[PDB]
């Protein structure tokens, strides 16, 4: 809306519309398969939603979604509830692909596809990245000169080309923003998107189970930010730390904020 | 000082000659009718 | 207007860029009456190379030029002719049958369509083409002619024979120029059409293949055994015999020309410089002799009139006046943005200003004038002037010189229109009003300064004159103060007379010059013989 | 620059007509259409894609806007359908056998729907309005419901006993499901192969267009059987060829663009 | 009496309504009907038609004001339908197969065209407008249509090999052909059992009615697919009998020809 | 329409009607399959074409429609076109065929069916006339008395009625105006039709290519009158015919007039 909006400082705070969004709200966590393989119950769900019955939540306003790998569930992540909680395990290994996940997930992105063959493709501005899905994705790259020719890189010996992912699910690229690549993927087992990021995503909140707090959302390594929806747990078990979301999910939600832009079910939105 | 502008918007037939030079110069090149079409799935005759 | 053709000689300056990429691409008088008959024939050739293997596979089937001489009748005289056929611009068409030494391959052939143009170099023993060295106009309307190719076999040791059929296409004349036969020991000019291609029915094929209803005209057999192809048509042709005292005209043309070299045409000039008018130049100074109205009155030759404009112009963005120009620009544009780091070598004025800015002195107050008034010739060809503008006396002297003077040529005129403009008036001055004060200046070191009413010295406020001269409208000195003075004194002049005079208005000055005035007569007669060259 | 917030807008009756944005729109917009394989099979040529888009170039459609997407049948498409362009255009083909079927994909195309999830095991759902139905999509939906009573007992089905329960879906690859709006039901779901989300209907879609290339118009977009209507982005025509159709389309694509609108959301 | 001009007519808001022409545009008008050999048939009766002009009798169209044209099929119709009444009512039966034939003749004779030749062998023809459209009428007209460019070349076809051309019709007796409005088009037809005019569809005409005898109302008259309309002498009927079928028709004239207009041209 | 219309003597209006229609004109020609045949070409017709191109005319609004033979055009001439042309060789045995045809195209006729043997017809002005066409028509014609008998010939024996038609395909019969007569027509192959003669049309043109002008177009005896629309040409080619007719078809354009009555194919209305 283009229109402007006005207020005052002599009105009064309303009440709290808590007690009335946990009414009218959706709540949806991801765990991993690790997490019901520890507790070994079938009616743990059951049991967290009776719990959140206190809290205020009623009984079908919460869901479990649950999710193999970090790298399965960033394959096409499709989060459509009001309220999005993930639990996500640290790994050394996963550091990047944890990473790449955030920053699908926190931020709201504008998608266009991307024709490898017959065109290729620069990138502009700081916010407009190439992400990847799939089963296996390994993306090569040559970018070129002013007279369409490459720079170290041959036009035909796809081997001549720089090597950015291999082997990987999810793969977001950034590379050098006013040049001409040349790209090389796996079309037939991974879809590559050029991607505009927008403002963030207040339905989401990531929680980091066990090590330090890591996720470096902002490509240029000079941000580094820790938003307020980026929480850190450490955890010896599973059942303690579902206890400590469900006695503090009133300050998640107060982290977090309906969706502003639209309504999707997808992790990002498409316009061709 | 707009008479910069006055004499591009004047003097631009003269980029049409500019094209036929650089088109004379520059090489040629023409492609021929191609065909997508129906094909028909067709084998051989069953033979011993 | 009269210099308004240097402004518009400076502005089209771009189009000498194009002119010589093109030519690198690329690479008393008298008349006398062809449009006289001839009948062209000719034929082509062509250059078949096969390749080695088992003999199946060729990799150039291509034209050729293809010298005929022959005899015909024309006006009841046998004449002996000579033709030399070519092509140009033709596609280059390829047939694979695979990879194998025994399939079929033409790696290349090349076949003519309407995106072709041949050439038809003509030349015969009769005295046009030995007449035709200085041309006016060439222009000929010839029938045309539908030329087809004939069977031929593709010699394959082993199987059957593909034969090459049909094809055909017409030519009809468009464009004629000169050119030159090239022998041992002399030269031949000589006269080359050329015509434009018309696919026809009959469309070329090739038996035993894949290659069917394909239009055009091959190299293998294009003339089907006809000995020849016969156009026949007339010639239209303009001489410029350098006749004389009108009897005996030339045959052969006779003549050799100041090409085996501007020290006699600099006296030419010299001696037409006085015999120019003073009313009728006036009348001419303040017409705008745009490019066409410049070049329309010169008898050219057929080269000059393709480039004149462009060959004065190649010569006359080389000059001191286009350097003094550019680097006039340049100061002031540096001027502009320098400021931080200002160049700071002098201003004689307010404030910096490019016009106000001595250099290389190599009185004080007579330096400063003189080194201003070196920019107003600059302001002239800038359009900030009011009056007669001298260069438009210098341009309208050279419109007057170059339609009488014998000796102009192609390769001649350039650098002269230069030295004209660059030697016209080296000595000129101009003045500029303000609040009926005016400031005079000239290049010589000459200032004076006086009231428009009453003609009386004053002191010359510089400073004053320079803040001026930058911005307001400058005049010229056409009626300078000491000639102005003479002339309030001895034919006693009028306010609106005497305001005209200094506005430099052609009404009153071809007014005077009407009134028989010695004291205008004078001045304008030593303005011509300074337009000297 | 405000967003999520509704503000009130102003304006005058004295202020004149714009231009015509179109000519525009279409270069600064795209356009996908939807036709079933019998159409190409029907056609038996390869450059009829490109054919129609040079065609479109002399309507204002650049080359680059328009695109052609293929579906094998009307189920198949309503299998998880992802319509994401800036113009949709859609030819059915009428068949009275999926007569419902295709008029579930109309009302779940050319409406909006804000969608949360459902997990059957855990609990016992109900809706509040008539917009909250039920939407499954998948390869074999057999759906099955009880409602409750206010001890939630069954209502003539056994809780546990599911095959008491009334099957309103038999293998149907989209189902659009109302049921009595103020009890709770239990549901048996293949949820193996299908998957069911409890969708509050939004406002209509203006971004796409169904056409019903035969028969005459059947879709009954409102589950209510009171009102039935008829919208402007609800089309027919009469087909004994595609390359007609095509044309048509083709020639009144202007019409269509005036019958549709961008999208709000 | 100035004909071939039109000029500002003019009246008023006082002047009362004048009395019934009714009962005098029945005896100096006439009424043609167009049945189908299947009532004759059905009937198996000779004097049926003097029957229904002495029925008639009693509604006041006079004894020889009425007349009858048989028609074997709708498509030996839509073979140069020659309507030359006053009054024509034209009794259609429905065919799901028929539908676009059925449709091509409610849009040929509704309406009122005008028509222009065409010839194929020289000429290549483009439509200007959006109602400038071509008819085909024969016996069995086989049409095939192949756009060209900007440079008079083809589009997915090429202008020798017919067989690449674009297939519209295939052995129909009426077509009505609407292209891309804007490219010129290439023409193969079977000239010696078909011709084929230019003609452009202006106001309609107000002289016929046509009756369905069975299924739904589907006559897309407008060949835009935005309108679908249904004029006001477009009429529908449900059957199980022909006999009932006239004697609607006859108790029921007053409001048809009430439904149409004398002709203007 | 009855309303009047206005004007002036003084004014330069410049203010009309301006529309679109089809484009501008439409043209056809009606010329002998003997043209053809002397000229033996398969263009002449593009030929033509691009002829009229320089007078304006563009390529698709001209059209040739090729007859047989005067009677065969005759019978049933459906002309549908904004201007037509008809070139029609001079026969000294047809003159009568050649001006009956003039008279059918140049002027307007309003025609109504005719059934000979259940009804006796009479005509009741000098332009109410009867018009035949068909394959081969023969007609009898018996005038009637006051008390419903026959003059000169008798009610039952055919051969008594008086012939007036001969073995001809088109013709325009006039009898005497104010008397019922019983006609006798080889209804098989001809149909007769009472018609009424209207305003002339001002769309067609006849070119007697050959002889002295000929047609009466006015079938009474005094007027023998000659239309603008009504042309010779003196010939021993069919090409110099056509270009000669291309040179000057704008003299034949001002002469003729597109039609005011209405829009319609054949040669007359049909009113029952
Ligand atoms: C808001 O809270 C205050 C304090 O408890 C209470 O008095 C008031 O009623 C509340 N507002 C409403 C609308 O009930
Ligand atoms: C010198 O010039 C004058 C006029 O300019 C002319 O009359 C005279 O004849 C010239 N002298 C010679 C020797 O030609
Ligand atoms: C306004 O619309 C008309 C009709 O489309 C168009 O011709 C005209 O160019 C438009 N105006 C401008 C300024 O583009
Ligand atoms: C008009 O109708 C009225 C009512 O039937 C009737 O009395 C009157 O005579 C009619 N007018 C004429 C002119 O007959
Ligand atoms: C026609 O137009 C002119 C100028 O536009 C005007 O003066 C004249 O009155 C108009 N004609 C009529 C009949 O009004
Ligand atoms: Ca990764
Ligand atoms: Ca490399
Ligand atoms: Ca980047
Ligand atoms: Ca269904
Ligand atoms: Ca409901
Ligand atoms: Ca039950
Ligand atoms: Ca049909
Ligand atoms: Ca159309
Ligand atoms: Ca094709
Ligand atoms: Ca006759
Ligand atoms: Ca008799
Ligand atoms: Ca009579």
């Amino acid at each position: 809306i283009n229109l402007p909006i006005t207020g005052s400082m002599d009105t009064a705070y309303a009440n709290s519309t808590q007690e009335e969004t946990f009414l009218t709200s959706t709540l949806c966590l991801y765990y991993p398969t690790e997490a019901a393989t520890e507790i070994n119950d079938n009616s743990w769900k059951d049991t967290l939603s009776q719990l959140f019955l206190t809290k205020g939540w009623p009984t079908g306003s919460v869901y479990f979604k649950e999710y193999t790998d970090i790298a399965s569930f960033s394959v096409d992540p499709q989060l459509y509830c009001d309220y999005n909680v993930v639990l996500m395990k640290y790994d050394a290994t996963l550091q990047l692909d944890m990473s790449e996940l955030a920053d699908l997930i926190l931020n709201e992105w504008l998608c266009n596809p991307m024709d490898i063959t017959l065109y290729y493709y620069q990138q502009t501005d700081e916010a407009n990245k190439w992400i990847s899905m799939g089963s296996s994705c390994t993306i090569k790259v040559c970018p070129l000169n002013t007279q369409t020719l490459g720079i170290g890189c041959l036009t035909t010996d796809t081997a001549t080309f720089e090597e950015v992912a291999t082997a990987e699910k999810l793969v977001i690229t950034d590379v050098v923003d006013g040049v001409n690549h040349k790209l090389d993927v796996t079309t037939a087992t991974c879809t590559i998107r050029n991607c505009k990021k927008l403002g963030p995503r207040e339905n989401v909140a990531v929680i980091q189970v066990g090590g330090s707090d890591v996720l470096d959302i902002t490509a240029d390594p000079t941000t580094a930010p820790q938003t307020e929806r980026m929480m850190r747990i450490n955890w010896k078990k599973w059942w303690q730390v579902f206890y400590t979301v469900v006695d503090y999910v009133n300050q998640i939600i107060q982290a977090m904020s309906k969706r502003s832009r639209s309504l999707n079910s997808a992790a990002f939105y498409y316009r061709i | 000082a707009s008479l910069i502008y006055r004499q591009l918007l004047t003097n631009s037939y003269t980029v049409d000659l500019s094209d036929e030079i650089q088109e004379i110069g520059s090489t040629k090149t023409q492609n021929v009718t191609i065909n997508l079409g129906p094909f028909a799935q067709t084998g051989y005759a069953p033979v011993n | 207007m009269a210099s308004l053709i240097y402004r518009q000689l400076l502005t089209n300056s771009y189009t000498v860029d194009l002119s010589d990429e093109i030519q690198e691409i690329g690479s008393l008088w008298k008349e006398m009456q062809y449009n006289r008959d001839i009948t062209i024939r000719f034929k082509f050739a062509s250059s078949i190379v096969k390749s080695g293997g088992l003999g199946y596979k060729w990799s150039e089937i291509s034209f050729k030029p293809a010298n005929y001489q022959y005899t015909y009748t024309r006006d009841g005289e046998e004449v002996t002719a000579h033709t030399t056929c070519s092509v140009n611009g033709m596609n280059d068409f390829n047939f694979n049958g695979g990879s194998l030494p025994t399939d079929f391959v033409i790696s290349r052939y090349e076949v003519i369509k309407e995106n072709s143009y041949v050439y038809v170099d003509y030349w015969d023993d009769s005295q046009a083409f030995r007449n035709m060295v200085y041309v006016r106009s060439l222009a000929a309307n010839l029938n045309s002619v539908i030329c087809t190719g004939g069977d031929y076999s593709f010699a394959l040791p082993v199987g059957q024979w593909p034969v090459m059929t049909g094809g055909a296409v017409s030519l009809h004349s468009a464009g004629v120029t000169l050119s030159t036969q090239f022998t041992d020991f002399v030269s031949l000019n000589s006269l080359r059409f050329r015509f434009r291609l018309t696919v026809e029915e009959p469309s070329f094929s090739i038996t035993r293949t894949r290659v069917s209803r394909l239009y055009g005209l091959p190299a293998a057999n294009p003339n089907n055994g006809k000995e020849y192809y016969e156009v026949a048509g007339r010639f239209s042709l303009i001489s410029l015999v350098p006749s004389n005292d009108d009897y005996q005209t030339p045959i052969t043309n006779s003549v050799t020309v100041r090409q085996d070299l501007l020290g006699e045409l600099r006296e030419e000039f010299n001696a037409l410089s006085q015999e120019i008018a003073m009313s009728q130049l006036i009348d001419l100074a303040l017409l705008p002799l745009d490019m066409f109205s410049m070049f329309s009155g010169i008898k050219s030759t057929i080269d000059a009139a393709k480039s004149m404009a462009t060959s004065v112009m190649k010569k006359f963005k080389k000059s001191g006046l286009a350097n003094s120009v550019s680097t006039l620009t340049d100061s002031l544009s540096d001027a502009a943005s320098s400021i931080s780091r200002g160049a700071s070598i002098r201003s004689v004025g307010s404030s910096a200003s490019a016009w106000t800015d001595v250099s290389t002195q190599i009185s004080s107050i007579s330096t400063q004038t003189s080194t201003i008034s070196r920019r107003l010739r600059l302001k002239e060809m800038a359009t900030q002037t009011e009056g007669m503008n001298f260069d438009d006396i210098s341009a309208a002297v050279l419109k007057t010189k170059i339609d009488r003077s014998t000796q102009i040529s192609p390769n001649t005129l350039p650098d002269i229109v230069t030295e004209a403009s660059e030697k016209f008036i080296p000595n000129r001055a101009y003045r500029v009003i303000n609040n009926d004060e005016v400031f005079e200046a000239g290049t010589d070191g000459r200032f004076f300064a006086y009231r428009v009413e009453t003609f009386d010295e004053i002191p010359f406020d510089v400073q004053k004159f320079a803040d001026l001269v930058t911005d307001s409208p400058v005049i010229s000195a056409i009626i300078d103060f000491k000639t102005l003075k003479n002339l309030n004194d001895n034919y006693g002049i009028s306010r609106q007379q005497a305001f005209n005079l200094l506005r430099s208005d052609p009404r009153v000055l071809r007014e005077f010059i009407n009134q028989d005035n010695p004291i205008i007569r004078n001045r304008i007669e030593q303005l011509i013989m300074q337009c000297r060259l």
